[PDB]
């Protein structure tokens, strides 16, 4: 009876691995977004540098 | 270096100085000016040294590290000639703390070679022997006073040769 | 050029090392069994 | 913008049956590079200084132009499609909460009929070979197999 | 001051049993200061805030580490690094700003170094 | 190095090399004693294997119970001694277990527990420290085979390794197989001794445990000082090749030493 009680507390919070995938999922799509925001701010900036330096 | 020394020396300035009747002096020769305005505040702190009454029992020689080798060599014996004096004409025990002896002799080293000595064993004056007696032969237990001199030695890298 | 006692200390090699550590092995092995017996007579001894 | 829910680690690792830790372990491990990697990033891109740019530049109206360039243009953001795994959500409801959930509770409800079957039984000192017979069908000397008496192997 | 001091006597005893390599005691002594010693390891330019020193110290010499590898150490260090600067900006403003660790601050720091051992 | 380093070292090694050959005399009285004491050991372990090896005996093939013992000393700088029994030790046991069996082991001598203390380390029914401090006598393997009886891990098959002393420098390791009484009693052989129930019989493998194991002590011990003998003597001749080179390069450093200081003096002297 028991053991049937635990698997059953267990069954309340089995959604934690999905709980972790979306997360993982929506950070990764915020990373990949402010890594196009950088990127595009250094290659302007490289940009402009260039015709400073000249 | 490292070893204790100056620890040494401040902790028998703790014991036998606090709880000693007669005077007492202390000559900083060629040592940090950290330390010697670290025990110039623990003896106040402590009460050796007052600054509002008259009733010092400590007087206090420097001659550190950042001086001109002609006054590392010579506050040596500026403090003994106070440690003298009291030991004379107080008629009276002293106490007498040097920390370090060796600064005597390398400030005495670093300027032998521009008065045209030739040097000896290792680059140290041919006077070495004879200019450091006729100092420790003045810090003596005559039977008019009687110096107690604690006097601590740097031994360059731990060579006691 | 001779030996002298305590030598092997003194170089601060590989067996200064060696000795030190097979030293304090040991009597850190002796200090824990003297503590037990301490501890040992300590309760035995209150009554 | 960011706002990601909490979780609990220890938790998280009880309910990954062995078949399918070789992908939790995976995972754990790119949750922490990408992490790592977000924190790295800044809160924000820094700005920039377009006026002393500007008044460093000769063809100041070529400066102009990239900078109100940058202005209008922006850039693009991705979307949810590779989070299909939405779906999956719904199908664990079916086995945690209407399959596994039932069946468990059925055979709860089965152990506790056993249960309080075996704890309301006569003191031993009352009861009949019958009556273990039944209670304990394991007591029975089976007939079809050991018609004679003893009806045990005697070596036993 | 608290932290440094306990992890010195552990280095300082550790060092003397350390050239070889039995018993429960001094093989946790020497498991102690490895433990200890990997965690002292960095890289190049990438200074720690005191508070942050205080934290991996302290997770290191509390005998939290004991139960890793030697070898994964480095792992742990910077994986706590990286979790606590972000979910846990609060304890280290107030380790900074009190300048010590206080028994509510030493609780905390106990509780999130054991909920992150075992999620790791 | 410098002068003080080079010196150090020096020192260093002279007393080493002192200690050394001082341990290779003690270590060469204790073998001469040892194979004065072996010698009547030797005929005594042999006649009490006589019985097996004249009635052959058979192991059963059909027995999972099996006992590795090996012999050896707790004291270390013996060279390849207790290398040599643990290796195959550990040879036999992977054997045993790759044929379905479930192996033992006994230990004495830590060096042997040691070795074995990270694989096999749950194997061990019991070891016995306190080797090698005294020559071994009877009561020791007396106390051995006692305790193996009385712990109640009754084995079918058995093994002893030891390093027999075959002579001053050399030695090689033996595994003299054990027997339990019920493969004694079902020996066909068996079948033409008289007198014989299951009772006597079992005295008698309790005694010839005991002296199985006393034979193995006494070449073990023989094989291990001459050993010792050996390495210190290899030692000591590595320390003194290293005496000379350091001798070598001290008076070549203090030479060196000399005119160093001697030019500067010059060149002071020269330069006022
Ligand atoms: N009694 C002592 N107890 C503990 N540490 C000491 C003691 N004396 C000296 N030390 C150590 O030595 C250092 C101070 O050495 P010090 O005596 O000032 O150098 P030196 O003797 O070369 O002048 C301190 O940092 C301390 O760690
Ligand atoms: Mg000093």
């Amino acid at each position: 009876i028991d053991m049937e009680k635990s698997q059953q507390a267990l069954v309340q919070k089995r959604h934690y691995l999905f709980d972790v995938q979306r997360n993982n999922i929506a950070m990764a799509l915020e990373v990949t977004y402010r890594e196009r925001l950088h990127r595009v701010y250094r290659e302007v900036k490289n940009r402009l540098d260039y015709h400073i330096s000249v | 270096a490292g070893v204790g020394k100056t620890v040494l020396i401040m902790e028998l300035i703790n014991n036998v100085a606090k709880a000693h009747g007669g005077y007492s002096v202390f000559a900083g020769v060629g040592e940090r000016t950290r330390e010697g305005n670290d025990l110039y505040h623990e003896m106040i702190e402590s009460g050796v040294i007052n600054l509002k009454d008259a009733t010092s029992k400590v007087a206090l020689v420097y001659g550190q590290m950042n001086e001109p080798p002609g006054a590392r060599a010579r506050v040596a014996l500026t403090g003994l000639t106070v440690a003298e004096y009291f030991r004379d004409q107080e008629g009276q025990d002293v106490l007498l703390f040097i920390d370090n002896i060796f600064r005597f002799t390398q400030a005495g080293s670093e300027v032998s070679a521009l008065l045209g000595r030739i040097p000896s064993a290792v680059g140290y004056q041919p006077t070495l022997a004879t200019d450091m007696g006729t100092m420790q032969e003045r810090i003596t237990t005559t039977k008019k006073g009687s110096i107690t001199s604690v006097q601590a030695i740097y031994v360059p890298a731990d060579d006691l040769t | 050029v001779r030996s002298s006692a305590g030598a092997v200390r003194d170089a601060g090699g590989a067996f200064g090392k060696r000795e030190q550590a097979e030293e304090e092995r040991y009597f850190r092995a002796r200090a824990k069994e003297q503590l037990a017996a301490l501890k040992k007579h300590h309760e035995n001894e209150i009554s | 913008k960011l706002a990601l829910k909490t979780i609990d680690w220890v938790a998280f690792g009880e309910i990954i049956p062995r078949n399918q830790k070789a992908v939790a372990n995976s995972l754990k491990s790119w949750n922490e590079t990408l992490t790592s990697r977000l924190a790295t990033l800044p809160e924000k891109p820094p700005a920039i200084d377009w006026a002393y740019y500007k008044a460093n530049v000769a063809k100041a109206g070529l400066v102009d132009d990239f900078e109100k360039k940058f202005n209008a243009l922006k850039v693009p953001i991705p979307e949810d499609k590779y989070t299909a795994q939405v779906d999956a959500e719904e199908k664990e409801d079916v086995k945690s909460c209407a399959e596994f959930l039932t069946q468990s509770k059925t055979r709860i409800q089965e152990y506790e009929k056993e249960l309080e079957k075996m704890r309301n039984i006569i003191p031993f000192d009352q009861m009949t070979i019958e009556d273990l017979n039944e209670v304990f069908p394991e007591t029975k000397l089976d007939k079809k197999k050991y018609p004679y008496w003893p009806h045990r192997p005697i070596e036993t | 001051k608290q932290v440094a001091g306990t992890m010195k006597l552990e280095l300082a005893q550790y060092r003397e049993v350390a050239a070889f390599a039995l018993d429960a005691a001094t093989q946790q002594l020497l498991s102690r200061g490895v433990r200890l010693t990997e965690l002292l390891k960095q890289g190049q330019y990438s200074p720690m805030a005191i508070e942050e020193q205080v934290a991996v110290i302290y997770a290191g010499v509390r005998g939290y580490l004991d139960k890793l590898e030697p070898s994964k150490i480095t792992k742990f260090e910077n994986a706590f690094l990286s979790h606590v600067i972000s979910q846990h900006q609060a304890l280290l403003s107030k380790i900074r700003t009190d300048g010590k660790i206080s028994e509510e601050s030493d609780a905390k720091l106990k509780e999130i170094v054991t909920n992150f051992l075992a999620g790791f | 190095a410098t002068l003080k380093d080079i010196t150090r070292r020096l020192k260093s090694i002279k007393n080493i090399q002192k200690i050394t050959k001082s341990m290779k005399m003690v270590a060469a009285a204790k073998y001469a004693r040892a194979e004065r004491e072996l010698k009547p050991a030797r005929v005594y372990g042999v006649g009490s294997l006589a019985l097996y090896e004249k009635a052959d005996i058979k192991t059963p093939e059909d027995k999972k119970k099996h006992l590795i013992i090996g012999v050896s000393s707790d004291r270390g700088l013996c060279g390849a001694i207790h290398s040599s029994v643990a290796k195959q030790m550990k040879s036999e046991a992977a054997n045993l277990a790759a044929a379905g069996k479930e192996v033992k082991i006994i230990g004495v001598g830590d060096k042997i527990r040691s070795i074995l203390h990270r694989t096999h380390s749950d194997q061990f029914l019991v070891t016995f420290k306190e080797v090698g401090r005294r020559p071994p006598t009877f009561g020791d393997a007396s106390v051995i085979a006692l305790e193996l009886l009385n712990s109640g891990y009754e084995f079918d098959e058995g093994s002893i390794i030891f390093n027999r002393f075959r002579s001053v420098i050399s030695y090689k390791t033996e595994e003299k197989p054990i027997f339990s009484l019920d493969t004694i009693s079902s020996a066909e052989s068996m079948s033409i001794y008289d007198d014989i129930d299951a009772d006597v019989l079992r005295n008698y493998q309790e005694y010839s445990l005991a002296n199985i194991i006393y034979y193995s002590l006494k070449e073990s011990t023989t094989s291990e000082q001459s050993a010792r003998m050996t390495a210190m003597d290899n030692a000591s001749k590595n320390a003194s090749e290293m005496i000379d080179k350091l001798t070598l390069t001290f008076n070549r450093t203090r030479q060196a030493v000399i005119t160093k200081e001697l030019i500067e003096i010059i060149s002071g002297a020269a330069a006022l």
